[PDB]
């Protein structure tokens, strides 16, 4: 089997660092992408940003100046951070994950299993 | 994801499978303008050292800029440069260079459309008129020439530093410069144009995770100096079809094992290189040149690709199949040489030539009979023929051996055509048709000889 | 980027009647690489993360249940559930990953 | 000015016309000369990182005349390197170095004659061995070694530079290198240098115009690094014809347009590549590489031109006048290809492949039939077949189509030769006469079975 | 020593002599390693402009290990690296990189034996690593963050710059580099490597002698970026066999004399180019690109020769012999063509064309006949064929014109063959007596119109 | 019809900088080359350097160190300076113009309308 586990505070003062840390068990991260969707309660899921099989990253336009994910393929771990949190991007964050270069990749398949994040002081 | 390479000694020909390719099918053209400055007057008098040699880098500037010009004056500096040239032509149109500045003002990046009615971004690499204008140029305006910080010196080194690798490398060039370099266009640069590309996601991963075969694949063309703005077109490449199934056949000549000199007649599939699925039919790329290799992914360039119908596949497997016509050559020299494929080798041993297959710790392990064999790329790390050694390569994965009655045995050495460099198998088949009936007109002589 | 416009909101319904939800994309969603089209159908459980129910809006994920299959081309998909249950109250979202990633409303069940 | 290409369909040809060319006929040699210090010893005692810095910089200046010394043992390193390896031997006897040293001791630029009998200029581009002595060389005599200023270190550097990235380009490319860098000749005193030649203004004024293409042909022969004198060859080019005119010939496939295959042959004049006018004859040059195109003004080099009679100018109007015996090639592959000519584009459809035209707001514009077919270059921009894509150049000029009944036509397949390379229009007309007394024999062999 | 050139005018072929050689038969790799530092982190809080400027050399550090990481990323990056890719794959391996990384603590070279079972010695070039940690680091840890003076910031560019220089070749080469830059392994570290490696002390005396070549032939395979440490394959060339004799041979053109064209038949031997002893038999090289050639040794390399037996030599002096069966063209077209030859050179002159030998100072001095005919390197400086010139090079040793009847007369045209890319004597003999054998039955049937 | 105008100063002190400017109407200076011939009084013609089409230059030998001709095409403008004048250089300036590479068209068939330059304090 695979499975996702999420580590981090999720309580965080207004306009400050948040950092997760999502360590990866069942596969290798030299091959699954990792992606990063964020549901705010009550509303659906927003995507913010990706991070491929070769290190490089795609954000969020919206984040892209705040939003940082990086990847470490040694110990299977993948990391991000966001700055400048403000009281709007209280959420639930899944560092869910990715296939190939193909649709048959199951999508967003294996999800974690969601860290609460409440933005407040 | 698996590479099983399949040798078939009915051809003896090596044919991969498994491959994941990605054919280039556009390209897309991003305006890298340099903010420079139009300073040519020196006023401040100062004999300083550290002044002569802020002086001297104004002066390379300043030789730079000609250079430019110069190159501007070589502008327009297929399928290549065009839409370079077009997007050079249209910034020498009134006002275009003034949108693209007015545009880039606010951010270092932006997407402008242009009076051709192509929108393309802009990216402003280096923003020199700034650096200039606000810190060198006022201490070269007052007559004092005042530099008591020789850091900047350098620090406008380093400024200037790019630029003159941008001219230098366009110098020799004549303003097309490939590869591009990490000074036309910076790595970081380039990962973050690709996310701002117009594309799939599929796009950006694929050329996100291999980003050197697309500086390898870059064009970088000489635009314009003009109204205090350089800008060249980075031309990048553009993957419509990605992780298609795409397989390389490797062929080596098959001659008769014939001890007597004179009768080898060799015959060499030439539909040799790199065959790749998209919108239903074979890209083929005859030259090894076009199509990079990574570790499974066979990027190409359809720039000189053919388009062919599926069934040429079945002519891999299958060499007198209806549906497919493959292509083949008939010589006569009959020279013992090797192939190292994925998988394995190739060896073509004939006449007196001693071939041999060899181990880093067994030492030689194998000896080669005549006639065209294949040897597994485990356990076998060299051979040598003759007096030449080919390594064999020690690439993972699984290797088939198909028993296969050589297609040469079959045609007669007699009547075998000689040097044809590109044939077919209908083809081959109508000239041995010509050539028997040439034979049977002959024996229609001796009959009417014999009666008459 | 692609909108997605899911309806209806809500759709309340009773055990063992049929649910049908429509999706439309903003453009189309088909691929001219591998002649596929890029959405996919997601089922959330209150309290539970999203489960990957259908991509291509036709290929179930594997251990799902055969009630949901739904259909579509172009730019109008349907998610069809043949037997609700009364455990399959859920939120149901579609979504599209060929331009960028984003997602619909939220197709709301609720049994009676 | 105006070019005029005249595309006929009888050939399916497409020639370029109105280009003023500018032959290149033979070369001048420069003796570029840098000023060295014969320095090897230290005296200097510092450990100040300063110091470290300008006894690193000396070691890497040592270390590059030691490479220097090196390609020099490589030394002597058609008409390519002869000038230079002269006036590298002649460098090597007594005395000639000497006498360049003691003439440009006033002077950056000087014509010196040699014992060969030949005068050339002498460049003394770079003063290094003033710099070293009067400035570095007191700083390492004195016991005290205090290197003054920070600037004298970076102006040592920067001089240095130039030196050393002339060894690093000479021994990756083992003393000779081309194109001539800015670092083996800057552009300024190139420009500097074309003034002294002895030519005429024409060729001024010519070289001035162009200094790209005089970089592409140029060359820069290492010779001889002795008696503080790093001396190399550069040997830059001299146009004896200016304003010549030069015509581009492209050609394609021309096929039969039947369905069936085995019976398309292909016919596709092998003369194809540029043709000047000199001295009342033609200089044809086949390949491509070595004619640059500039702005209608097309520059050439005449070591791999073929001199030619002028009648083979009726040959691009006429193929089967009698003057010139144009050449072909006859092959039987009717692959659908396009080549991209100057004011459009020739494309060749044949079989069952696709070949479209198109402009980028009107979309798809036009569908090709069988044979060879012209396109300009206005109101359409791109032409896709099968499954590649290719451009038309964005020229302006006047283009002119002429109907033409294809040559394929009057060529009976039966009889039409195959595989054929460079052929010509009376070598393919009796071998097909042969082939007919082939069949005219014949027809006395049932004439045979006839008559007995 | 003496070059002994002999131009058969038979086939009017040169033949140089007295050659020198130093073949290339094997490859050692030497595992060339960078020390790197693993720093991520600033925490400097300085905004002077020397800290800004260390700040940015540190980034350009760090982009140029992000860069290596991806080229790690397109390893593994046909015996040129087959050898060299297999110690990537090696230092892959758990413990493979930390058992170099301690032996070479004490010792900047070390011989490391690896898992393979192969020991390979390992050159540390550049330790980073110990002046990033020592000097620049302890400044970055502190708060204050004071560069002692620019002349730190200096260094540290100087420093930086050779792996800045070697991540661009790398990035632009996609890893695989050469000829081996300056950059990849300075000239004294590579004759240190030389001395170190394991070879016959001829091997040392011939590779210390000419480095140039070495380079040339070297290579540069990127293996690996991990765990502080940045390790290439430098694998240079590795010369089995030094001072055999070889010889090269230069052929021209030989075709009628009959000024009515289309009766020209000619023949040119196409087994020109480059021969040298080895065990006993010849490696021949078909192409003189890789026989690089000193003054009098000419270096080669076998990864693309061919073995022959001995007895090919007697076919230079005797193309008749039953011992070997020599390779020649027959071909149609007679340009008239020149060939530059070490001591002179071979001038093919047929129809209309004109062909004059000329001396610097005496002028025009002697008009070609038809025919190929030799003229040697002194008395003679230049030779003007049409439009087109080329030299003679002024090389010193004798030279011997031989009489020679030309073997073309030997041959009928009528029955002649036309464009063989490689034929053989026996081969044009064989067809010869097919067509006397098809012209004797056609005989035949003229006489049975007779007979009855 | 085609012209030049010549202006700036002819009248300046001897061993200073003396400048004009000839401003071309009725053609392109990207292809008409422009000379600038000298006449002192009682004395034919001598030649003062030229500027190509390109913008390269090629000075006469003798004024090669302190001749200087520039020109630019946007505004189709010729500017000449010399440096040391001396009263040896009193004389009649013309910005007479060129024509091709192939010589077949008015070598210097337009000339200015001439400017006096007397040299003296």
């Amino acid at each position: 089997q695979v499975q996702l586990k999420q580590s981090g505070p999720g309580l965080v003062a207004p306009s400050q660092s948040l950092s997760i840390t999502c360590t990866v068990s069942g596969f290798s991260l030299t091959n699954y992408d990792i992606s990063w969707i964020r549901q705010p309660p009550g509303k659906g899921l927003e995507w913010l940003g990706i991070i491929w099989t070769g290190g490089g990253t795609y954000y969020n336009s919206a984040f892209m100046s705040r939003l940082s994910i990086s990847k470490d393929n040694s110990k299977s771990q993948v990391f991000l951070e966001m700055n400048s949190l403000q009281t709007d991007d209280t959420a639930i964050y899944y560092c869910v994950r990715a296939g190939a270069d193909y649709y048959g990749s199951s999508p967003l398949a294996y999800w974690g299993q969601g860290t609460l994040v409440t933005v407040s002081s | 994801q698996n590479i099983t390479e399949e040798f078939y000694q009915s051809t003896c020909s090596a044919v991969s499978k498994g491959y994941l390719g990605a054919l280039r099918t556009g390209w897309y053209t991003s305006v890298i303008t340099i903010e420079l400055s139009n300073i040519k007057k020196n006023k401040c008098n100062g004999t300083d050292a550290k002044i002569k040699l802020i002086k001297q880098e104004l002066d390379k500037y300043k030789n730079a800029v000609t250079d430019l010009q110069l190159l501007m004056q070589s502008t327009p500096a297929g399928s290549a440069i065009c839409s370079g040239v077009a997007v050079c032509k249209v910034l020498h149109l009134e006002g275009e260079v003034n949108k693209i500045k007015s545009a880039l003002l606010s951010t270092n990046k932006a997407v402008v459309s242009l009076s051709n009615g192509v929108s393309v971004l802009t990216f402003k690499v280096l923003d020199l008129k700034n650096y200039i204008d606000k810190q060198l140029l006022p201490i070269l305006n007052k007559q004092s020439c005042s530099i008591p910080n020789i850091e900047t010196v350098i620090e406008f080194q380093q400024k200037n530093n790019r630029l003159l690798e941008i001219t230098r490398e366009f110098s020799v060039n004549a303003g097309v410069t490939t590869p591009v370099s990490t000074y036309m266009l910076t790595n970081s640069e380039l990962l973050s144009l690709i996310n701002d590309m117009p594309i799939t996601n599929d796009q950006k991963k694929l050329m996100s995770n291999n980003v050197q075969i697309v500086r390898q694949q870059s064009y970088s063309i000489m635009c314009i100096i003009k109204e205090e703005v350089l800008a060249y077109v980075v031309q990048l490449p553009l993957y419509g079809v990605i992780d298609t199934p795409c397989w390389k056949l490797h062929t080596s000549p098959l001659c008769t094992t014939n001890t007597k000199e004179g009768s080898n007649i060799c015959l060499t599939r030439t539909d040799r290189g790199w065959y790749c699925d998209n919108a239903g039919s074979v890209s083929f790329f005859p030259q090894a040149e076009t199509c990079k290799v990574q570790s499974n992914r066979v990027f190409c360039d359809t720039m000189n690709s053919r388009t062919l119908p599926s069934e040429v596949n079945l002519c891999n497997v299958d060499i007198f199949n209806p549906k497919y016509d493959c292509k083949i050559m008939t010589s006569k020299t009959d020279v013992s040489s090797s192939v190292i494929t994925s998988l394995g080798a190739i060896v073509s041993c004939y006449g007196k030539t001693k071939c041999t297959a060899s181990n880093k710790n067994r030492g030689i392990i194998k000896t080669f009979s005549n006639g065209c064999d294949y040897v597994s790329n485990k356990g076998v790390d060299t051979v040598s023929v003759g007096n030449t050694l080919y390594c064999v390569n020690k690439q993972e994965g699984q290797s088939l051996y198909v028993k296969g009655e050589p297609i040469i045995n079959f045609y007669d050495p007699l009547v075998f055509p000689s040097d044809e460099f590109d044939a077919s198998i209908s083809q081959v088949n109508e000239k041995i048709n010509q050539s028997l009936a040439f034979i049977r007109k002959s024996d229609e002589l001796l009959s009417a000889i014999g009666g008459y | 980027d692609i909108v997605m416009t899911q309806s209806p909101s809500s759709l309340a319904v009773s055990a063992g009647e049929k649910v049908t939800m429509s999706c439309k994309s903003s453009q189309s969603v088909l691929n001219s690489s591998n002649q596929k089209n890029y959405l996919a159908w997601y089922q959330q459980k209150p309290g539970q993360s999203p489960k990957l129910l259908i991509y291509w809006a036709s290929t179930r994920e594997s251990g799902v249940p055969d009630r949901f299959t739904g259909s579509g081309s172009g730019t109008d998909f349907t998610l069809t559930i043949s037997s609700v249950q009364a455990e399959d109250l859920a939120v149901y979202y579609c979504h599209q990953y060929l331009y960028s990633y984003t997602f619909g409303g939220g197709t709301r069940l609720e049994i009676k």
